[PDB]
């Protein structure tokens, strides 16, 4: 469990818009998925390192049916970046801290 | 009615498996005979494991071919070591025998593996479940 | 999908090279063909390749197959037969459960304890399974 990570449900979305303020990185994930565990320590560090500039959030695809379908989630982990409620970028699959930081800073 | 995660290595592509599940090849429900020789008589169990690393040598045919590792969630499996004890012939496989097979709806996803044991950076979800 | 593999055999007292064809078809249909000097000697069909191979050696009774899958103490587990289509099996020892380090590819080379019938192999496996009970 990462201290600063928040966990989303279907209610935190209205259709494809996110009801959470600011810049938000969402991981669509599952407890049983190997690739998702590969990046859990990287998401922990980002949540610490970007605090106050980025919210890191997780959407458990085994717990919430509406939202993965709204966004066409086909594989996990899927990382999806939101800004002021709107989706700006998406990346599928585990990745390095270097690649993830480049992904975030290029869109934030 | 407790559910657990288990895993299976298979050469069959996720297009087939997500549609049709894992089917058995026989009617025998005798777990002792399944362990001795699951083809004589052909048994009504599908083999899965609780240890995902045990799937890789099978899915790759000993590092020779690519294949897939499937993850599932089920509540009807039979723990072989639990049933057979010290005389379980291949205890380290950590086998969960699935009577009557595994429905497609209980298969969560798939992750491919090439012959050198390298796997996808992601898992494809079963749309029959998601 | 078609997979091919060359193996060694003893035919008429002389070692020769032979060519195996593995054709995996839908509905779990495994087909095994063996060619020697570009002549098909036999073929067998089953739902896993250890069964195909046992049936093939039964058709070619006078040929010794220098393969792990022919060895008297090798046999697949339920799991290895199921998940690897019989290609991965175990080398077993009386009194000892089979371990991952005992896994073998059935067409890997072997020249010891292979001049034996599939029935002898199956009888030994039953003795092995029984040897695990004290
Ligand atoms: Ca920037
Ligand atoms: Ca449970
Ligand atoms: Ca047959
Ligand atoms: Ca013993």
């Amino acid at each position: 469990i990462s201290d600063r990570i928040i966990h989303l449900a279907d209610a935190d979305f209205d259709a494809k818009k996110l009801n959470v303020k600011g810049a938000v990185l969402i991981e669509f994930w599952a407890e049983w998925c190997g690739p998702c565990k590969m990046i859990a320590p990287i998401l922990d560090e980002v949540s610490e390192e970007y605090a106050g500039k980025l919210t890191v959030a997780k959407l458990n695809v085994d717990d919430h049916e509406q939202t993965p379908k709204a966004h066409g989630i086909r594989g996990i982990p899927t990382l999806m970046l939101f800004k002021d409620g709107e989706k700006v970028a998406t990346q599928v699959g585990a990745l390095s801290k270097t690649q993830l930081k480049a992904f975030l800073d290029s869109h934030i | 009615g407790d559910y657990i995660i288990t895993y299976r290595g298979d050469t069959r592509s996720f297009t087939e498996i997500f549609d049709k599940g894992f089917e058995t090849l026989g009617p025998s429900k005798d777990l002792y005979k399944h362990a001795l020789d699951n083809r004589a008589p052909p048994s009504d169990f599908v083999s899965t494991t609780i240890d995902p690393t045990k799937t890789i040598s099978f899915a790759t045919k000993y590092g020779q071919k690519s294949g897939y590792m499937y993850t599932m969630k089920t509540n009807h499996g039979i723990d072989v070591n639990k049933a057979l004890g010290a005389r379980s012939p291949f205890a380290a496989e950590a086998e969960i025998a699935m009577p009557g097979g595994v429905r497609a709806e209980d298969i969560l996803g798939a992750r491919a593996v090439n012959a050198d044991g390298e796997m996808w950076d992601y898992t494809i979800l079963n749309p029959k479940r998601y | 999908d078609v997979d091919k593999r060359k193996i060694k055999i003893i035919l008429n007292g002389e070692m020769e090279e032979a060519e195996l064809h593995m054709i995996t078809s839908p509905n779990r249909h495994c087909c095994l063909k063996i060619f020697h000097n570009n002549n098909q000697l036999a073929e067998s069909n089953d739902t896993d390749y250890f069964s195909c191979f046992a049936d093939l050696r039964n058709q070619l009774k006078n040929i010794i197959f220098l393969c792990k899958g022919a060895k008297i103490n090798v046999y697949p587990s339920a799991m290895s037969r199921d998940m690897s289509d019989g290609i991965v099996a175990y080398e077993t020892t009386l009194g000892q459960p089979g371990l991952p380090e005992n896994q073998v590819h059935i067409f890997d080379f072997e020249d010891k304890y292979v001049d034996i019938t599939p029935e002898e192999q199956r009888k030994f496996h039953s003795q092995w399974f029984e040897s695990l009970v004290d």
